[PDB]
RNA sequence: AAUAAAAUAUUACUUUGGAUAGUUUAGUUUCCUGGGCGAUGAAGAACGCAAUGAAUUGCGAUAAGUGAUAGGAACAAUAAAAUGUGAAUAUCCAAAAUUUGAAUGCUUGAAAGUAUACUAAGGUAUAUAUGAUAUUCAAUAUCCA
RNA sequence: CUGUUGCUUAUAGACGAUGGCAUCAGAAAUCGGUGUUGUAAGCUUUAGAGUUUCUUAAUCAAUACUCUCGGGUAUUGAAUG
RNA sequence: GGGAACGGGCUUGAUUGGAACGGCGGGGAAAGAAGACCCUGUUGAGCUUGACUCUAAUUUAUCAUGUGAUUUCACUCAUUUCGUUAAAUGUUAAAAAAACAUUAAAGAAACAGGCGAUUGAAAGAGAUAGACGGGGAGUUUGGCUGG
RNA sequence: UGAAACUGUCCUUAGUGCAGAUCUUGGUGGUAGUAGCAAAUACUAAGAAGAGGAAAAAAACAUCUUAGAACUGAAGAGGAGAAAGGUUCCUAAACAACAUUACUUGGAUUAGGGUGAAUCGAUCCUAAAUUACAGAUGGAAAUCCUUAAGAAAAGGAUUGAAAGGGAAUAAGAUUAAUAGUUCUUAAUCAAGAGAAAUGGUAACAUAUCAUGAACUUUAAAAUGGAGUGUGAAAAUCUACGGAAGAGUUCUCUUUUCUUCUUAACAAAAGUAAAUUCCACUGAAAUGAAUCAAUCAGAGAAGUGGAAUUUAUUGGCUUUGUAAGAAAUUCAAUGAAUUGUGGUAUUUUUGCAGUCUUCAUAAAAAUUAAAGGGAAUCUUUUGCUCGUACUAAUAACCGCAACAGGUCUCCAAGAAGCAAAAUCUUUAGUUAAAUAGAAUAACGCAGGUAAGGGAAGUCGGCAACAUAGCUCUGUAAGUUAGCAAGAAAGAGUAGCUCUGGUGAUUAUCGAAUCAGAACUUUAAAGGUUAGGGGAAUCCGACUGUUUAAUAAAAACAUAGCAUUCUGAUAAAUCUAAAAGGUUCAUUACAGAAUGUGAUUUCUGCCCAGUGCUCUG
RNA sequence: GAUUCACGCAGUGUUAACGUGCAAAUUACUUGUCAUAUUUGAGUAUAGGGGCGAAAGACUCAUCGAACUAUCUAGUAGCUGG
């Protein structure tokens, strides 16, 4: 789960989660909240594991 | 004092006419070569309703005499069309019911409706429910025919003038005499705001010339010129007689 | 007596919010969005609906077999079968009639 | 049932906010703001609305882009 | 509403931001009088109009 | 006839309230100098940016600020970092300048949007009227072959 | 001495007041008297029109017979103990 | 009793113990409201009308130069009113049938300086002048007075 | 007391002296611990947390759990939406203020968290209507025009609906809160990418099949209401055969109660109702048919076929989905089952014809087919925005947690004609401007009454009284339809029986009607539930009206009558206008008036004032 | 455009309650009505000597025999109060 800038859509976020990690996205699906930031939820592919880019990442 | 509801009535605002069900407009077709100098043949493909009038509307449909397809047409029925009649329409057309020719070659007596009033302006005389022209006499000199206009007054039209041979359909509407204000109210569900009248005596003075004091009554005379400003001219204008007739 | 509820946000009785209301698992009854009622095709001489079409919407027509949606007649799916026998009678009786009555009768 | 009754059924917007005054001032049916004279291009100042015009003209803003050519 | 427009939602976002009340490091500068915003107000206790 | 609970009267102290006295980084009037906006996008509106900010202030995706030039040791509510190899501070300077707005490709309600051309995304241009030039045309409008 | 208080106090009563008793105080049931209503629940009278079911035993059956002048209530503003 | 002619205060008398609870509706000429009935303002407003002075709309006469024989005629050339896909104008050559009709084989006539009718120098708008004009605008409706 | 400015004299200057102005602004008294904190049936006991039930009963105690007792009664005080609200939603800490006592409670304070879509909507289309460039008008701002005026737009510009039209998603589970949006499983849709067919007599039929350009047409999207009959599903009720669990059990009860289920999308064992067509044959002694009708020699009935509709494929049972889910039990994650019907009621949903209109009850986007003959299974993607919560006796509008107002969806049992009053089930709640004691007067709400019975009073005002159903019976008057439920009289309960109304060849099933014994407290009346008659006046009738003192004899109404107008007109808006309304019109029409159904009759007067004249 | 009951709606009577109210027009019973001249949501149109009115001078945001709002304006007062 991501917050991201209001003026990308679901491709262009898709794409940059996939530069920035290194890893393959599957679904994306997005909500923009009220104070004004866009919350996006990415889904990674069965093979790459959402832990380990956790604790890479600095979640753990 | 106020404006009188006669006043508001040519502004148009909820006195508009209710035309959104009404099938288009019933005139004559575009004169052109064909309807001149030759014959058209149209094909009467359904009879229908039109909101707001008592005269039942004929969907005709003529070939395009200059280019591929259809021309459909919307004429006023003539009492005595069906579904599927041929109707001709042009200066050469059999003078039978239904057909269109110039007022110039009906003979004296013909009965005739839809007439022209200017030649080429598709329609104007003899419109309403079982009414209908007569062809009074020609005079060749200059090309002009005699008409009795269904209220009785004599008219002189050019003889190029189109009309439909017959009577309007839908005659005798008047004679059912209407019994309920609820049908009253349904007669007007395509036409003006107008229905339920209040008579002037019964307003307030600020309203009506007639708004009475402490009797119901005029109190002037309500026969009125016909320079009468807007506002006041009410009653009955430029009246040369009153009363019963005997 | 299971009472259910409008499932999308419309909460009026349409006729394009129409509901079926059917059972499932447990006594559970959910909502069903139910189709219209469509018209079929009639014939354009004499108005009658024609035998051998479906009555559904005009764009599930797309979605039919290419030989479910027309009559392998001439005029097929636009004329009814009495439609078209009056046509070849009008089109070969006329032509006889004239025949011989102009050109050199 | 002309006062507390008649209350009730207040739930349909006539103004709503406009694009140039930033006011709930923008007339739904008349498409034209009250306020700040939308779609007229010329701002709507009248002089019977002395206060009107000391409420919001130049000076009252951030004058992004004036404060430096008068300075300058 | 349930359905709103994008700008309007913003805009009604902004609003929840700014009923806030003064952090308590705020209060205690030197020679501070900023103790409560004005500017407050609740759903039940004034529409805000918009 | 009788007591002083209540009631009334004066003084002192306390209380509710904020008059009076002292005071002013606020106003009013007159005068002096200018009277320096905008299609190179104005004034106005909206949204956003401080390590902890809701307003206000300053600013615009380079965000309570960047570079350059003067300036010389600070800031502070609490921590941090950077700092005479240059901290605050200042400027008719430079780079940058979100959505709108005369608002101007088209649409715009609180509408999310969207067409073409040039240099997938990004960035420019395309409103109306109009002066000059180039260019392609229309009218047997005047002649003429 | 007087007042408060207690008897969820009375012959009194809006509240005060007023009247009675306060350890032989008071209250409580229970018991008997005195009243009100009308014969409780259980089993018996084939009470009993009739239909079932054996076959001429049963079953079901408004209502009615004995136990029954029954049962229930009765100061709460009744009266003994 | 007198007084502004119906006192809680004044004068003369009747009479008075301080604090009050529950009621009630005689009084406080009880509260609510710069009387709304009447009158006075050289104060207004709605409405009406041959009240006075005007005005929109209506109407009539003159002016505003189309051509050829003030009026009477003929034309179109401004102009009025219409119709269409401005789709054969003008002059020469030559009701038996609710069906189809197109993208041509090897043709489908020319010219007018008018798109087609309609009106026509009349009408309409302008200026001046007479009439009409509560549809409308402004204003007025003296004083004395046993109210 | 107070802790930094101030004073006296002379001239000058003035925003220079307050008890009033219903004076302005601010603060504060008596009233006064007074009036009040009384609509919405209701709370009690034990325990827990908490400073917060103590005590000479200080008779009352907020919150949570359990038990008892209850209310809304399913057109709800239930479960969900549109508008409006805007973080009120969830959790934790905390109770200074607020919710007419109090609060550990809160829609209140503080701090975090929460709204996931190719399939739901906006986005797309147009309706009433609305706004631009050029043009027309105007002193002016600006107005007109919306395809007419245009070198503009094959054809006509912009906007306009979260209830109109519209490509495509369902079940189960999950969160403290989102879910046709997430997870699992299972699909669907769109845009891509990898001389040209048979069969049937015919109606017509073939896992894409089986070429089909310009141009044209047709159909669909797409069209009122009523009432009757009927197919199907669901809910309720019921018969049969059980499985599992629960209640009652000293009096009985083979008893009472609960569960026994299944999606989108597709398949085709078996089999329906209704309508329309096709082939054979030719109807009279006329038949066929419905509840009603209605149909036939431009062709009936009969036999045999074809097509369409019936909430996705193809309507119902059935099947894949799919039992692995879910529900009810058992054990300490693992095991058990999940038949068949009905000639019953209601709702929903289609269908079939009938009636009704001086009413005839939208358009576009988009799609398909025809006439024509020009030409020669796999896989990829599916963008922007809304999505939390209330939707109301506490989240909306009324100054408020206001007995007022505000558009909808789903809808159990009893009883009855009834979606009536009354009671209960699933769900919700016991708190919704504070309680305790006593049981005075005067009140508000609901009642009863001896004898009389309107004698009260402006007036039967208020209350009383009749009241359901069945049979008999019913006057004058009348527009011949009515009056009429006229008026008036009789019957009605419980138990035990009898007979009538059908389907299939004795069984099966429905409430309805009639009748007979016996008994009693002699029976519609717990709730619901017409007082009746004889006249007079006005309005003919159904209808509308002074929101907040007048609901009426007032207004409207159909009927009657009058006036003007040939459409370049009549009325009439605008300052003006190739401007605007009736008018998408045409005398059976448009416009302007008086009287007010039907019957009967509308008398005499043209001097005056209007109006008119061909003078 | 028949008679009635029901969900709803209105406002005939009590000239009941309340009348510093639940309410700047509400409550209870009673009464009338309860689908075609019907009830109702949203969109849209009509604006101040104007609009709309089955006509009460009724309605046009608690404002109507001429709305609200700002300017002329500190309108004028032979009248009232200080």
């Amino acid at each position: 789960v991501f917050l991201c800038e209001q003026k990308a859509n679901k491709t262009m976020i898709k794409k940059a989660v996939e530069k920035r990690y290194g890893v393959k996205v599957i679904k994306v699906n997005t909500l923009v909240r009220l104070d004004g930031l866009k919350k996006a939820f990415v889904r990674l592919a069965p093979d790459v594991e959402a832990m380990e880019v956790a604790t890479k990442i600095g979640l753990f | 004092g106020r404006r009188t509801l006669s006043q508001r009535k040519g502004r148009g605002s909820i006195f508009k006419s209710r035309s959104h069900h009404k099938l288009g407009v019933a005139q004559h077709r575009a004169i052109d070569f064909f309807e001149r100098h030759s014959t058209v043949r149209g094909l009467v493909k359904s009879i229908e309703h039109d909101p707001g009038r008592g005269a039942p509307l004929a969907r005709v449909v003529f070939r395009n005499p200059r280019q591929y397809g259809l021309d459909k047409e919307l004429f006023i029925c003539a009492e005595g069309l069906y579904s599927g009649q041929y109707i001709y329409c042009g200066s050469k057309a059999s003078l039978h019911i239904g057909n269109v020719l110039p007022i110039g070659q009906c003979p004296e007596g013909t009965v005739v409706c839809n007439v022209e009033s200017k030649p080429g302006d598709r329609g104007i005389i003899a419109r309403a429910s079982g009414n209908y022209a007569t062809v009074i006499s020609h005079n060749a000199d200059n090309e002009t025919t005699r008409i009795r206009l269904p209220s009785g007054a004599k008219k002189t039209l050019k003889s190029n003038c189109r009309a439909m041979v017959g009577i309007i359909a839908g005659g005798g509407r008047t004679e059912k005499p209407i019994l309920k204000a609820g049908v009253a109210y349904r007669m007007y569900k395509a036409k003006r705001t107008t229905w339920p009248r209040v008579r002037g005596v019964a307003m307030n003075p600020v309203d009506h010339p007639h708004g009475g004091g402490n009797h119901q009554h005029v109190g002037h005379p309500t026969t009125l010129k016909r320079s009468s400003p807007p506002g006041q001219k009410a009653g009955k204008v430029a009246a040369r007689r009153t009363g019963l007739i005997r | 007596a299971v009472r259910v509820t409008y499932v999308r946000k419309h909460s009026y009785n349409t006729k394009s919010n129409g509901i079926r209301i059917v059972k499932t698992a447990g006594g559970n009854m959910t909502v069903q969005h139910r189709q219209k009622i469509s018209n079929g095709v009639r014939c354009g001489d004499c108005g009658c609906v024609l035998a051998g079409i479906r009555h559904i919407r005009p764009h599930q027509y797309g979605w039919l077999g290419k030989s479910k949606r027309t009559v392998t007649r001439a005029y097929g799916g636009v004329k009814c079968h009495k439609c078209v026998q009056k046509k070849i009678l009008r089109a070969f009786l006329i032509n006889e009639h004239n025949l011989i009555k102009l050109a050199a009768a | 049932t002309k006062g507390t009754s008649c209350r009730g059924t207040r739930h349909n917007k006539t103004h709503i906010l406009c694009k140039r005054c930033g006011k709930r001032s923008w007339h739904l049916q008349k498409q034209r703001c009250a306020s700040c004279g939308y779609p007229d291009a010329k701002m709507r100042q009248y002089a019977w609305g002395y206060k009107a015009l000391r409420r919001r003209t130049q000076g009252t803003g951030r004058m992004r882009h004036l404060k430096i050519a008068l300075k300058r | 509403t349930g359905h709103k427009g994008f700008s309007y939602k913003l805009k009604l976002g902004k609003k929840i931001h700014q009923n806030r009340g003064v952090p308590q490091w705020f209060r205690m500068k030197t020679g501070n009088t900023i103790n409560y915003n004005f500017k407050r107000r609740h759903w039940n206790r004034r529409k805000m109009g918009m």
